């Protein structure tokens, strides 16, 4: 049940324009990354709420769902889209059921709750700029001096996770650049980690198995978490988990909660995305680019039975408890969009 | 010098788990001694500036060079050939070592050549002793390397099956000669070529196989989880097989093996016998060999080009040091077979074959 | 001074793994502050000097003592009871922690009582406020522990089968309280009692079960490989269950579970609910509590019997240090069941139960 | 086929008296441990050869194969007794077969080999006063500075193995007293290698798991190795093995070759002898000792699939290569004595 069944593509552009403008920005990867998708997904629905007129609540939850179903097929793999939607849907039917009852409680039809949703939407937006700032503080219960740590590729959440510990504890981290797609940011992170007083070492992606033998913990940042606790993460992370489990090395995941999604990884081949081979082999090698098959995926699936701990804005939680974070944050009716 | 250096090389036993790995390299001929035959120098450069130098071709070019040394050797006729010849050779490896550490394919060859020195009879004249050694070397090249390769190529090709899709990683000229010989006999299959940073040694295996008309795919090592679903067999040429059964090859060779095992695909190890060793390692850090960290600075998909990395000052930035090992040790439980010229053996059966030759 | 000590407590993050574990213990009443209630003194002495001090009886005696504190509390005339009472109590905790670190059991009790003080109705009076939370405490001792124990033992003994061979380790009053039940309900079985150095806590378990007429077998932990071939079930009483499903009990508890699983015996964890923790531990070294190293000097089969050893000067010999951790964590892949008063749950289901009590709106 | 089926006890007592004396010292544990029984066994077989008179090799082989089968019956689990015997038998059949050939090689059962066998037996003796010195050398290929090592109980071979590294490389060692039986020797050992400059840490036998997380290697000395590569080790060593396996921590065994044996551990309950229960529970607790079952196992068995490396006087070898030492050191005829 998408939106085009409700509103004509042209009148959508007049009623809620930013929606139609977002889909373009969403398919063209003008806005990628789960955070940038998340915050922009919210404040788009802000204007939507501030622009739709309606009478009964069942109009909204059927309307806002419909735009979401298209807002997903724009680029579905950027999961943070629906997660902001699915959370909004519960946000209204909670604000509904609380008001429909507190009015019944005032006893011996007022769709003017739009500004409450906006006060509820902006609440979740303000939570996003409060993702790392309340996650970085969990380090001092996990990072300790003289320990050896391994991560992979740029991940500011993990970056801020360590640097907070570096304030008082001195220790060492090991960085595996996320070749080919996380190369740039990963190098930068290590250069920043060095300033904070962290014996940081940059290694090729293939040097992972070698050094893990003397690694205490591995910290990882993901691109999203799926309904089975599995991980969709930027390329080359399974190399770390598989090398970790081979050494009984604990695996820790520092992720926000807006990436936690209930969609179930049915077929992986419809999850991973494939970027341009230009990041792997130069266009000049013309003989090769013709005679061969060149692929550059930039996601990676690691199964849930491989993560030992989840650092979230709500706290540390085993993977076998993620579901209770879902049902306390979403609604099973909104699994599919 | 070495008196003071040995204290230095021991003071490097501290916190960094790589503190013991020797980093010293002689890349030029500045202040070079005189005991050094030219053809050794030309090799010393090739040992330090080449980057696609197969472990076999080194042992070949090393011995062929050693032939010329012994030929052009002029024994002090105040003595005989036997005495004061290893001492001459010993002063050649010390240079050749300082340009790049000895492989395993080379040490055992050196360790062998030094024996036949110590055993030949003194009745032979120098011109007789030489011509003898030249034969033993030429035999060592054909019996232990070339022929052994030709056997391995055949035996490995046997386990190739029509419809296979096999995976190599980082240009092992042995495993290339298999695939090459595999298409000529008409085996229907295709190849996955796993490469990795910094010196993309893979894109030359891609060149070779493509120039032989082989279906091939090219992905970096971070795509292993995605591409292993297609693969059916894995072929690896090692730098050496340890005596515990482990395979001592380049960087990702472990992750190739590990990921394969966690996908039920086999890890076939092709490695000649003379690369075997009595050495045994528990971790990929005790014994290993370093590479210049600056080669990591280059960002994009090229080695020496115009990539001013954001780490080009790491030598001068505090608390930031790059490194890149270039060999790692993979346990046996991931390697499923070692195909040596003695046939297809279980990797753990290495030290027997070593003790086989030691009867002399 | 405290910040000066906090500077010291920073420098204790050095090469040694156990650099951070706090060794500072006060075992005497020298220089005690005045605001320390007598019944607290007698407790702090029992904490630092007792050894068969189960994590349950501690929480009880702590609460029963806290009643006597509150009962004798006297708020200043210029301030109601709720305001400026934790401050008094907080000044009691800081003493008790200096005798021996707070157990997980004791901690959550502090966190609970500190809460009910806050939510306490201001429009009451002293004798109204006091008399109230003394029941809250007595209720906490009723529902959270005493009754919960009686549920566990009955729930645990149900899975005891005639012909079993039970293995406990190092005297868990709960685990004793269930075997004695299974004896009195008529279950036909027998017990293996695994003990270990330094304070052989297992004997007192052997003493109890013997005086109840239970076939018992006594071996040190070094005989686990030898003795597990007869065992069919393993019963463990925990000091706490982590939120990841791990079990936080005494030292050998990890090996007991490990050696058992590699011989296909189940690890049954009997632990109450108030001993659940919102925290998690990847290693048995980040969060722990030490015992004095001298206790394993007297190498003999005794600990008070002052017969020396070779390590008596370890404090004075460089490059030599003795230590004895008191707890370690056991991964949840080794724990088979947790026997909370909500029934037999899988250990991984702990954090939900924790979040279930947070229904306190 | 024991000796009593050949020679009367008094004849045994008068012909070879040291035998009858050694049997008593073996059953009475007067001679104990593998090394002490090794040398004493070879010392006995010396006099045997120096006292027996014969004419054929067969009658000689049948004699030594007779005293051995009885010497084993004395106290069998101290396997080093037989392993010295089996080593002698092959030494004869070899020395016979190599002189028997020099005869028919010169042409193109003589009892002169007496002083030859004695010059071969003493070669075995002098080899024993050499194990550790030959073993203590391989350390510098397996120990490295700042590493962390675990050991259990008194084991000289392992002691000298480490102290040879401490003279140059500086590192730390964790020692678990072998309670109850290896208690005394373990503490002293910890004190000794402390003087050698080893950051020594002594632990109760229950803290094995608690620290294996940050341990690099575990090094173990055994009481004997069996025909399946399995280990008969002094009490409480499976704790360090199972904890290692749980942590992917490599297990290395430093042992001489005389403790190697081809007996196949058919039934373990015939191997691990038990000692007095005095060592774990005092006699005073009379109420308990009457009501309870008190057992103190002396030995422990750890299967071969747990040992990653064997340090021997001949070099380092994997467990799968142990057989080619036996078939190079013993003779398959003398597996059963």
């Amino acid at each position: 049940g998408p939106i085009s069944e409700f509103m004509s593509t042209i009148n959508v552009e007049h009623t809620y324009p930013a929606v139609s403008s977002l889909i373009a920005d969403l398919k063209s990867r003008k806005v990628q990354g789960p955070f940038a998708v998340a915050v922009e997904t919210a404040l788009v629905m802000r204007q939507v709420i501030s622009q739709t007129r309606w009478s009964t609540v069942d109009q909204l939850i059927d309307t806002v769902r419909a735009v979401g179903s298209t807002l997903v097929k724009a680029q579905p793999t950027e999961f943070s889209c629906g997660n902001i939607i699915r959370r909004i849907l519960r946000l209204i039917r909670e604000e509904y059921q609380e008001l429909l009852k507190t009015a019944d409680e005032n006893e011996k039809g007022g769709m003017d709750m739009r500004a409450v949703i906006i006060s509820g939407i902006q609440d979740v937006i303000d939570e996003l700029d409060k993702i790392n700032t309340d996650i970085e503080v969990q380090s001092m219960d996990h990072l300790h001096s003289n320990e050896i740590i391994l991560t992979q590729g740029c991940s500011k959440t993990v970056e801020a996770f360590l640097r907070f510990a570096a304030k008082k504890r001195k220790f060492s981290v090991i960085v595996a650049e996320g070749f080919p797609n996380n190369q740039k940011g990963s190098h930068a992170m290590a250069k920043r980690l060095a300033q904070a007083g962290i014996d940081t070492t940059v290694i090729s992606d293939a040097t992972i198995f070698a050094i893990m033998s003397r690694v205490n913990k591995v910290i990882l940042g993901t691109h999203a978490i799926l309904g089975n606790g599995g991980l969709v993460t930027y390329s080359g992370a399974q190399l770390v988990a598989q090398a970790a489990r081979h050494h009984a090395t604990p695996v820790v995941v520092c992720s926000g909660i807006y990436k936690l999604s209930p969609v179930y990884p049915y077929d992986l081949e419809s999850i991973i995305q494939l970027s341009s081979p230009d990041k792997i082999m130069s266009f000049n090698e013309g003989d090769l680019i013709s005679r061969a098959e060149i692929l550059n995926p930039y996601y990676d699936y690691i199964p849930p039975d491989l993560v030992d701990l989840f650092i979230t804005n709500l706290g540390g939680y085993p993977p076998s408890y993620l579901y209770r974070i879902m049902n306390d944050t979403y609604d099973a009716s909104d699994t599919i969009l | 010098d070495a008196n003071l250096q040995e204290k230095k090389i021991f003071e490097e036993k501290q916190v960094s788990i790589f503190s013991h790995l020797d980093w010293r390299r002689r890349r030029t001929t500045e202040n070079i001694p005189k005991d050094i035959h030219p053809a050794v120098i030309r090799l010393g450069l090739k040992l330090a500036n080449y980057k696609i130098f197969g472990s076999n071709q080194r042992c070949i070019d090393l011995l062929k060079t050693f032939k010329i040394v012994i030929q052009d050797y002029q024994t002090p006729y105040g003595t005989t050939l036997s005495r004061h010849l290893t001492t001459h050779i010993n002063s050649q490896i010390a240079y050749l070592v300082s340009t790049r550490p000895l492989s395993i394919s080379m040490g055992n060859a050196i360790r062998f050549l030094k024996l036949e020195i110590s055993v030949l009879d003194i009745d032979l004249t120098d011109d007789e002793g030489k011509e003898l050694l030249l034969e033993k070397i030429d035999s060592y090249i054909r019996d232990r390397i070339i022929i052994a390769g030709q056997v391995i190529v055949q035996a490995a090709t046997e386990k190739i099956q029509d419809g296979d899709v096999i995976l190599t990683y980082l240009h092992s000229s042995t495993v290339n000669d298999v695939l090459i010989h595999a298409k000529n006999v008409g085996k229907k299959f295709r190849v996955v070529v796993v490469d990795s940073r910094p010196e993309f040694e893979g894109r030359v295996c891609l060149k070779l196989l493509t120039e032989h008309g082989i279906e091939c795919t090219y992905v970096m090592i971070s795509a292993l989880s995605y591409i292993m679903q297609e693969v059916t067999k894995i072929f690896l040429g090692g730098h050496a097989m340890l005596s515990n059964g482990a395979l001592y090859s380049r960087a990702g060779t472990s992750l190739i093996s590990l990921l394969g095992h966690e996908s039920n695909v086999p890890v076939i190890a092709c490695c000649e016998s003379y690369k075997f060793t009595e050495r045994i390692q528990l971790d990929s850090l005790v014994y290993n060999e370093l590479a210049p960290g600056d080669q990591l600075v280059n960002m994009g998909v090229d080695d020496f080009e115009e990539k001013p990395g954001v780490l080009a000052n790491w030598k001068s930035v505090k608390n930031l040091k790059l490194l890149s090992l270039k060999y790692d040790v993979t346990p046996p439980r991931l390697i499923t077979v070692c195909v040596c010229e003695m046939g297809l053996l279980p990797s753990t059966s290495v030290p027997a074959i070593i003790n086989e030759f030691k009867q002399v």
